[PDB]
């Protein structure tokens, strides 16, 4: 879950 | 460097308080021009978008802890209900320069290094390569992201997973009997009918839906206007196209439908309102794309899942809404118990809002005005979809807590199924490792899907000087942002622990700061020391303990939950006014006041105390929730005449009523002008009802009681006056 579209990682 | 200087004052010498201070800007963010790529006033984040409690950040943990001042951020992505008003610069070429390691965005504080071939990240010092694009007649220095602290970009494809959605609305309307009798259904149908063109439809894609609900869920199939009613009932509480339709392609039809609805349930005798089941229907109805579920009700849920009594279903519902990008807004209007404490969680954790209208009744023409006005502004308000917001701090800074209406579980990311325009948020910042630079930074990033089918990224970059001087930390403290901080901590302590505990917390915030300023900083007799920039802090907190949200004593559960819900999401500017009201002395009003400059000039606000209320004067109280027009009992017949028409003050309108239009009375015009001006804001939906009170039967006593309790500087019931509050504090920080 700890991953989103804003981070871009 | 010109670090803000400490201006010591004696609180005891400033009574009554210089409340004009509440309208002053926070301490300056001292940043030399060299630290900015293109120096200007737009180069550093504006207080309207972000306000740190500390504009001179402690260089280390032990200093932060010693100051006893909190470190938080009052963040507010949007400034108006409509995005056409004052938008930030908008980037469109698609170039988004970001640091490889921390992911921060190019900003006014990065340092270009090595002939300008690379850039050193101001947040983590990593060396990054400058894309050849940056310099493709303009230079990189002409770019908004280098010129502005607050700006926006058109997000490239990789910031999206599915094509931006259309603005989707599903109105869940209570058509049970309580709603018919109160006039809520009529008022709601009317307002929608009167505002179908107020609802945003920038891309002509906006879709709407209508759910009427009593003991069963009533649907409506709406055909395209181009092919010229279908009501599908569903009593099976245990159990898309043409139900959610184009507001444009079905304009006449939607209009035709809203018009019959009042007739359809005109004589409904059912008292059941299956909110639970209905909320689930709406979910399934718009879940494949996400959107807004706007609930209008004047009936406590009493059937199907989620029913309540004089629940956790809702909290789980919000968890589900976060999966499909759904937000729930609520308009609760009734004379009966609504359990705002429980239902407000629906909006709270879905980034929406709950609006509560105590004693709503169509029998009072003025009740309609308030509800329609606010419901209209609310539906006309712009918003984002599938939005997420996060703040990145420079090395040593960490975002530990997040307050406001949105969804956040175990990350630094705040999810907004939809991002409204009328709320505010707050982030707590913890300083872990010691800052080494003379500056630290915070950058807010908002990845959103605008209601115009566009994907964007709004960035807010703030730069703050670091310091090791406790004097300097206090000198740059933002009294209002700090007031906001403790307001949120208080709501949490209240909405979770005890009401008394919240009061205890509020008072301690003042005691600790007063005790700290006293011992940590160094002729007279017995002053209560503090600095000019914090001069309003004691007043605000003390005033906050008297607010309906934290009052000791008795306050109806709904009125309390509501007050708490409001204080936690109100924009700074209105939070302060909701805590400490603007009071106007009209009878001796300057001649410019009440007249244009089409914006009306307002009189200067006076202290919120009955001490200044002459028995022959006229005063107007604005607390952000209502307006109270108080006319002294010994007012001259001329005054009584100039305002209402008669000369018999006992013949004056009493209660929730508007001021009459008195022909040939220029004063009467200026009064109606000031009241109308106090009612227009392009940033909130609030429509304040006017209460007229006469001073010096049981209704008149109630009004005076209510109006009088707004003057928070006075001894009220079992709470001491501000004057005594300060004395109490002084006695406590003593040996
Ligand atoms: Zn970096």
């Amino acid at each position: 879950q700890l991953k989103d579209l804003e981070s871009q990682i | 460097r010109p670090m803000n200087q400490l201006y010591p004052i004696d609180l005891l010498t400033e009574l009554p308080p210089p409340i004009t201070d509440l309208t002053l800007p926070p301490p300056p963010l001292v940043i030399p021009p060299e630290r900015m790529l293109v120096p200007s006033e737009l180069s550093n984040a504006s207080p309207d978008y972000i306000r740190s409690t500390l504009n001179a950040v402690p260089k280390n943990s032990s200093l932060l802890k010693k100051s006893k001042l909190p470190f938080g951020l009052v963040i507010r992505p949007y400034q108006h209900l409509y995005d056409d008003i004052d938008p930030p610069p908008l980037n469109e070429d698609g170039l988004i320069v970001r640091c490889r390691r921390c992911r921060s965005y190019m900003n006014p504080f990065v340092t270009f290094i090595e002939q300008g071939r690379r850039w050193r990240c101001n947040f983590c010092r990593l060396a990054n390569d400058v894309p050849m694009q940056m310099d493709q007649p303009k230079s990189r220095y002409d770019r908004n992201e280098i010129k502005c602290a607050v700006m926006e970009y058109m997000a490239p494809k990789e910031y999206t997973l599915r094509q931006p959605p259309p603005a989707t609305y599903c109105f869940l309307i209570d058509v049970s009997q309580s709603s018919i009798k109160s006039g809520l259904l009529a008022t709601t149908i009317n307002t929608l009918l009167q505002n179908l063109d107020s609802i945003p439809n920038h891309d002509e894609r906006t879709r709407i839906s209508i759910l009427c609900v009593d003991n069963a869920i009533h649907y409506f199939k709406i055909p395209l206007d181009s092919e010229n009613i279908n009501m599908m009932d569903i009593a099976d509480l245990e159990e898309p196209n043409s139900m959610v339709v184009s507001l444009k392609a079905c304009r006449q039809n939607i209009e035709t439908l809203l018009t019959k609805i009042p007739q359809i349930f005109q004589s409904n005798l059912i008292t059941n309102f299956a909110l639970g089941p209905a909320l689930k229907s709406a979910y399934h109805l718009i879940g494949g794309v996400g959107g807004k579920i706007i609930v209008v009700s004047g009936t406590l849920p009493n059937l199907g899942i989620g029913k309540l009594q004089r629940d956790s279903f809702y909290k789980n519902f919000t968890i589900d809404c976060s999966k499909v990008q759904i937000t729930v807004d609520l308009f609760l209007a009734s004379e009966d118990y609504m359990d705002v404490a429980s239902l407000s969680n629906l909006s709270r954790f879905t980034a929406g809002q709950t609006h509560f209208y105590p004693g709503f009744s169509g029998k009072n023409p003025n009740d309609i005005v308030k509800f329609s006005t606010e419901f209209a502004k609310h539906i006309s308000m712009d918003f984002c979809m599938e939005t997420v917001m996060r703040a990145r701090g420079s090395t040593g800074l960490r975002m530990s807590r997040f307050y406001g209406h949105f969804f956040n579980r175990s990350s630094d990311l705040c999810a907004f199924s939809t991002m409204p325009r009328d709320q505010s948020y707050l982030f707590e910042v913890n300083v872990d490792e010691s800052i080494m630079a003379d500056y630290c930074y915070v950058q807010v990033a908002v990845l959103l899907s605008l209601n115009n089918s566009q994907r964007r990224i709004r960035i807010i970059t703030l730069a703050m000087p670091t310091t090791e001087s406790l004097a300097e930390v206090y000198a740059s403290a933002d009294q209002l942002a700090i007031a906001s901080f403790y307001n949120s901590k208080a709501v949490e302590k209240a909405l979770n622990s005890s009401l008394d505990d919240a009061r205890v917390l509020i008072n301690k915030s003042v005691q600790d700061i007063l005790a700290t300023y006293k011992k940590e900083i160094v002729a007279g007799g017995a002053p209560l020391r503090l600095c000019a920039n914090l001069r309003m802090f004691p007043l605000l907190m003390h005033s906050l303990t008297k607010h309906m949200a934290f009052r000791s004593g008795i306050v109806p559960s709904d009125h309390r939950a509501s007050a708490l819900n409001n204080l936690e999401s109100l924009p700074l500017k209105y939070l302060i006014k909701n805590i400490y009201p603007d009071v106007y002395s009209l009878h001796d009003m300057a001649d410019e006041a009440g007249l244009p400059v089409g914006t009306i000039v307002l009189p200067q606000p006076i202290n919120a105390t009955s001490s200044l209320f002459e028995r022959y004067g006229l005063y107007l109280i604005d607390n952000g929730n209502e307006l109270f027009l108080w006319m002294g009992g010994d007012a001259v017949p001329a005054l009584v005449f100039d305002v209402f028409g008669t000369q018999d003050i006992f013949d004056i309108p009493i209660g929730k009523q508007e001021i009459p239009v008195v022909e040939n009375s220029e004063f009467n015009q200026r009064v109606r002008n000031i009241i109308n001006q106090l009612r227009n804001h392009d940033d909130v939906i609030t429509y304040q009802s006017l209460y007229i009170v006469r001073g010096a039967a049981r209704e008149v006593a109630t009004l005076r009681l209510w109006a009088s309790s707004t003057l928070v500087e006075d001894k009220i019931l079992n709470n001491e006056s501000y004057r005594e509050f300060l004395q109490i504090m002084k006695a406590r920080i003593s040996k």
